Formats: C-alpha cells, structure tokens, sequence
C-alpha cells in the first residue's frame, strides 16, 4: 500500500502505520468508496458532514 | 480481612484503563508509535502510582 | 476496519514462527501478544472460541 | 466546623476545571470531537476522584 505513491494519506486512528505489519488482526474489513476531496475529513470518527 | 481486602483492591486496580486504550502495556507499545504510546503509558503510570 | 487481540486471528503479518520452548523463562509473541514468562502445559480447558 | 469546611471544599472543587476546557461535562461533549472530548473528560474525572 505504501509502495503506491500518489501522495496518499494513510491515517490510522487506533494503531500506528509502521506497527501494522507486526500485529495480527481479526475481523478485517475493507470499505471502498469515491468522495469529493473536501469531504475526506468527514470520513473520520465523530465528524459531522 | 482488611489486609486481604486492600491487596485484592490493588490487584483489581491493575485492570483499570485510566483513559488508556488498554490496561496491558505491551499492547500499547505493540500497537502505537513512541509519541502516542508515551501519552497513553503516562496515564497508566500515573493511575497505578 | 479491524478489531485487535480479542479473538483468534485469521489475518497476520509476515513474521515467521519459531519452535516453542517449555519450562524456561522466554519472551513470547503469541499472535501479537508479547510477554516474558515461563510457559507450561495447562491441565485446564478452553472453549473453541 | 472542620467537617463543614471539608464538605464545602469538596463542593467547591467541582467548579475547578483541572486543566480541562470547561468544568461542565456537557460543554466539553458539545464543543469537542469524541476522542478529544474523552481525554478532557478523563482529566475531570481524575481530578474529581
């Protein structure tokens, strides 16, 4: 995911991105959608949009 | 009885998060980078002290 | 979206396993759980979940 | 008098912010995002305890 370089923003709310590889995760789900650039902030916990 | 109760209370107190993500320190270190981890650990250390 | 260390994990990082050692003080990383302890066979029982 | 003074001090301490944005819990919830709000509320809870 990091290898792709479109100047993407990786924000992890409850974990750190470097630490992801070490940890073993359960109940992993990926949600994919297209939104406007200004709206990216709204896709965050407790944000009103 | 009073001595037993006090010791049991301390053991019970270990479970308390104190506002941290988890009671277990190793989980905090494993899941978080050093800057965020320091804040969470500080909360646990203060509560245990 | 994922939950951490509360159930058996089907998704894991690239870390390679090492043969277990019993009856010795050892550092352990069992499915992302890190601790230093002596590991012994348990006469107790566990449910599948 | 000493018992009365102690109770009065305890009631007064409710007003003190303890480094949180506001003494009132509702004000903190209303004006802050849920993660930050939790941190500020934790500061009030610990001070009151």
């Amino acid at each position: 995911l990091y290898n792709l370089a479109p100047f993407f923003t990786f924000k992890c709310y409850g974990v750190s991105p470097t630490k992801l590889n070490d940890l073993c995760f359960t109940n992993v789900y990926a949600d994919s959608f297209v939104i406007r650039g200004d709206e990216v902030r709204q896709i965050a916990p407790g944000q009103t949009g | 009885n009073h001595n037993a109760q006090a010791l049991n209370t301390l053991v019970k107190q270990l479970s308390s998060k104190f506002g941290a993500i988890s009671s277990v320190l190793n989980d905090i270190f494993s899941r978080l980078d050093p800057p965020e981890a320091e804040v969470q650990i500080d909360r646990l250390i203060t509560g245990r002290l | 979206s994922f939950e951490l260390l509360h159930a058996p994990a089907t998704v894991c990082g690239p870390k390679k396993s090492t043969n277990l050692v019993k009856n010795k003080c050892v550092n352990f990383n069992f499915n992302g759980l890190k601790g230093t302890g002596v590991l012994t066979e348990s006469n107790k029982k566990f449910l599948p979940f």
